[PDB]
RNA sequence: ACUACCGAUUGGAUGGUUUAGUGAGGCCCUCGGAUCGGCCCCGCCGGGGUGCCCUGGCGGAGCGCUGAGAAG
RNA sequence: UGGUGACUCUAGAUAACCUCGGGCCGAUCGCACGCCGGCGGCGACGACCCAUUCGAACGUCUGCCCUAUCAACUUUCGAUGGUAGUCGCCGUGCCUACCAUGGUGACCACGGGUGACGGGGAAUCAGGGUUCGAUUCCGGAGAGGGAGCCUGAGAAACGGCUACCACAUCCAAGGAAGGCAGCAGGCGCGCAAAUUA
RNA sequence: AAACUGCGAAUGGCUCAUUAAAUCAGUUAUGGUUCCUUUGGUCGCUCGUACUUGGAUAACUGUGGUAAUUCU
């Protein structure tokens, strides 16, 4: 099959070698897994030693971090939008490691809105269901409000954080890779990172 | 053509060798597990169903 | 290959277990087990060639399979079990007891110990971890692993165990100083005290020993087993002390036995 | 910047750019912390590495390689890849026949880390085995020292 | 008469580098769904807490819900 | 906490995830039976993980015969290096994408040949050398030629399977089966080599 | 006896066609990986019908097909 031995390639002085052996089972490859967005189908395969690979073929749902944080959450893959390696696969949408993705924002919103109680990604307007009052304007006491008052001392995010927020939809990176694990794990895209990220993207149009 | 037929209520089984083609027109173009009354098989065979 | 091997042939075996040419084409070929291949003494080469109970094979699976041999306190009915350095033999039977030690040649002595000696045995720590809930392991030579050990054993230094439970019992740190046997390289089988130990970072350190009569040698530090504290064994030696004679005061030894009888 | 000349974003794995800090912080000093260690076996790690900015994963001190096996030398001559430079090793070989000696060489490939900068063609390079980081490279550059005629 | 060379016949066959094309068979992926079973519904019906429910064996249809799954 | 010469080591804490082609947390079997319905001693078989043993597999340095009537080769079809990944048990142009134009060579590359498997070793012997090593030990390779798989911890296995190529066995002509560079034995080849015990 | 299940059949034996920094030898590395087995450790560390669960399938019985097979 596919052979990912070091013997079919040329020498160090380019001149061609004489195999010695024939293909063996150790040096063997397998087909890629072009990872897409999609309900879950994943292959189990049995490898080298009677152990186990996960090959994801569709992913919908990760998990994801905030690292500035550390809070992650399972949350759903909506869309690849960049990849390093080849813009075929960003339009093919294949989940690879580090390609760029957009996902869903709505339990980091819950989270910030549950933790800091302060509001996330939300027009002038304003207009909100009574549990969002009750989560942001509960009634607290003296040492609660005095422990919230130091919390939202230092409760300020970045304003492109805050721009994807208000567009409803965070950037993150994959950092497992999925043809090897079956997930799609990975963070939340932020700071300088989130800057070549956007500059990369934008002069790609 | 021969027809090795089983009843599995007593578990008894005989072959029985038919040669008219007019019998075996009921069997033909169908597929295994097809449940066909066998009706022009025998005179004896008018509630018997295979 | 496309597997693992099961056959050793005998020229290709370890030439201390003495086995001879003409006897057959194939060796014992040691079972996996707490000792490397080249560096143990089967069981059936002990039992046959060594202390003659038998005269073939088959009688050596009939004296093992009958359950009369322990090593370490433990039945073992595989002829050809892996026993290596410092390893108890007890034969509850005919009474005897041995600890698999070396000659001053490097060959296993048959050495006879007593009773109360085989009830423990001496290891040399391999390796220290700490593994998960934070709970501290050490690995010694012959693959056993004690669970909660002295916070002040370390590698390269030899614990004294007890066979009938498993737990540490005492320990001797390595220093300079302390009695060792050499157990490895062309010193296989010397006994003396640690004079120097230098350091090569990145490489094998070499320990210097001195021997009893004043003989010095060096090995490896991998080579070196502590068995005693300072100056006194902690187990019973053949009657070789680990003093290797050379040839000439050998042969003086052995005209002078002649002498003294016949 | 210097740094982002690639086309995914380059940085050290093991450092977090994204701490969350306060204003005064933020107006104090914009510096990155570094991830860096020692080639421990008597190797000093250089100010280079420690206080430099670039992103170099096969770097003995700052990458994701452990020196380990043998320690080799060799003249730089040719410096025209990115990031590696091809060494010359010449020694004398020994035929016995003749009782005699004949130079040999063996060409080296080996990666050149970022924090050694002003490495001329003949100057004596200490390089150091890693594991298998190209198709041809093995060993990893540790000490610098000039050719002796030079100033 | 013998020995030894050249040789028209693209002579016929065969092989090794290659240009172009075809390509068995396995493996992977996306379909496919012959068959096989369970749940729900109903019929033949046994008991109780006293017709509400369920207990167990058989049969009936429902591309209803599904699970395994061969050829291709 | 503990370790190394050096960790992005080991251990700890937090936030979660944990694959339906699914990770452990025992519906298993024998022998002696005994204490206050409940408590039990030997074993056998399984078992995720950690260590060990037996390995294997990829790398480091140095070392090989003849040939210039082989002097430039590699590089579109990966050649040398970088970045991101894919695949792989893992390191890696192993492969893919985009880049840089590199890498080797009269210290003999590249090509070709060998009546070339490599060593331990053998003949000779003042010494240096010269010739031999298919062959019982060690390592490699292959099972007619190629290629591709399944199962398994482990094989690209051939006293396993699936094709094609070359041969070839039976047949009622539809079909079926094949692999002695195992032990004997036969034919062929030859100057050249044993018994179907 | 048979048959299901487990294990082994990747060892051994043969040959030297290939193969020229390849193989192999000495030396080092896995801090860059897998490992049935043996040996040791771990196996109430999880806070969420059990005094024992479900459907088959061989061997066996019985009826067979083909010139032919360790076919079924």
């Amino acid at each position: 099959g596919i052979s990912r031995d070091n013997w079919h390639k040329r020498r160090k002085t380019g001149g061609k070698r004489k195999p010695y052996h024939k293909k063996r089972k150790y040096e063997l490859g397998r087909p890629a897994a072009n990872t897409k967005i999609g309900p879950r189908r994943i292959h189990t395969v049995r490898v080298r030693g009677g152990n186990k690979k996960y090959r994801a073929l569709r992913l919908d749902v990760g998990n994801f971090s905030w690292g500035s944080e550390c809070c992650t959450r399972k949350t759903r893959i909506i869309d690849v939008v960049y990849n390093a390696s080849n813009n075929e696969l960003v339009r093919t949408k294949t989940l690879v490691k580090n390609c760029i993705v957009l996902i869903d924002s709505t339990p980091y919103r819950q989270w910030y809105e549950s933790h800091y109680a302060l509001p996330l990604g939300r027009k002038k307007g304003a207009k909100l269901t009574p549990e969002e009052e009750e989560i942001l304007n509960k009634k607290r006491s003296k040492k609660i409000q005095k422990k919230y008052d130091e919390r939202k001392k230092n409760a300020k995010i970045s304003s492109l954080l805050e721009e994807q927020f208000q567009q409803g939809k965070l950037l993150a990176c994959i950092a497992s890779r999925p043809g090897q694990c079956g997930r799609a794990d990975g963070y939340v895209l932020e700071g300088k990172e989130l800057e070549f990220y956007l500059r990369k993207i934008k002069a790609r149009k | 053509m021969k027809l090795n037929i089983s009843f599995p209520a007593t578990g008894c089984q005989k072959l029985i060798e038919v040669d008219d083609e007019r019998k075996l027109r009921t069997f033909y173009e169908k597929r295994m597990a097809t449940e066909v009354a066998a009706d022009a098989l025998g005179e004896e065979w008018k509630g018997y169903v295979v | 290959a496309r597997g693992p091997k099961k056959h050793l042939k005998r020229v290709a075996a370890p030439k201390h277990w003495m086995l001879d040419k003409l006897t057959g084409v194939f060796a014992p070929r040691p079972s996996t087990g707490p000792h490397k291949l080249r560096e143990c003494l089967p069981l059936i080469i002990f039992l046959r060639n060594r202390l003659k109970y038998a005269l073939t094979g088959d009688e050596v699976k009939k004296i093992c399979m009958q359950r009369f041999i322990k090593i370490d306190g433990k039945v073992r009915t595989d002829i050809t079990y892996p026993a290596g350095f410092m390893d108890v033999i007890s034969i509850d039977k005919t009474g005897e007891n041995f600890r698999l030690i070396y000659d001053t040649k490097g060959r296993f002595a048959v050495h006879r110990i007593t009773p109360e000696e085989a009830k423990y045995k001496l290891c040399k720590v391999r390796k220290i971890f700490v593994g998960t809930k934070g709970i501290p392991h050490l690995v010694t030579h012959d693959a056993r692993t004690i669970r909660y050990p002295d916070p002040l054993i370390k590698v390269n230094d030899t614990i004294q165990i007890d066979l009938e439970t498993g737990k540490i019992t005492d320990f001797i740190k390595f220093d300079t100083g302390n009695l060792c046997m050499v157990t490895g390289g062309a010193n296989l089988g010397r006994i003396g005290v640690i004079t120097n130990r230098e350091r090569h970072p990145g490489s094998f350190d070499v320990v210097h020993v001195k021997d009893a009569n004043g003989n010095s040698f060096a090995t490896r530090l991998s080579n070196i087993f502590v068995i005693g504290k300072g100056n006194k064994p902690w187990i019973s030696l053949p009657r070789g002390k680990g003093i290797r004679l050379t040839i000439a005061e050998e042969r003086d030894k052995r005209l002078a036995a002649k002498q003294s009888s016949g | 910047a210097d740094i982002q000349t690639e086309r995914a974003y380059q940085k050290q794995p093991t450092i977090f750019q994204n701490k969350k800090r306060v204003l005064l912080g933020e107006t104090g000093k914009e510096k990155l912390p570094r991830y860096y260690k020692n080639i421990g076996l008597g190797f000093k790690t250089p100010k280079e590495a420690i206080e430099g900015t670039y992103i170099d994963k096969k770097c003995p001190f700052t990458g994701n390689v452990s020196i380990r096996g043998r320690i080799l030398s060799g003249v730089v001559t040719k410096m025209k890849m990115q990031r590696t430079i091809v060494i010359r090793r010449d020694y004398l070989h020994y035929i016995r026949k003749y009782n005699r000696f004949e130079k040999r060489h063996k060409n080296m490939s080996v990666h050149l880390s970022p924090c050694f900068r002003d490495v001329q063609i003949g100057d004596i390079v200490t390089v150091g085995e890693c594991r298998p980081l190209s198709k041809t490279v093995r060993f990893n550059v540790l000490k610098v020292t000039k050719a002796a005629g030079t100033k």
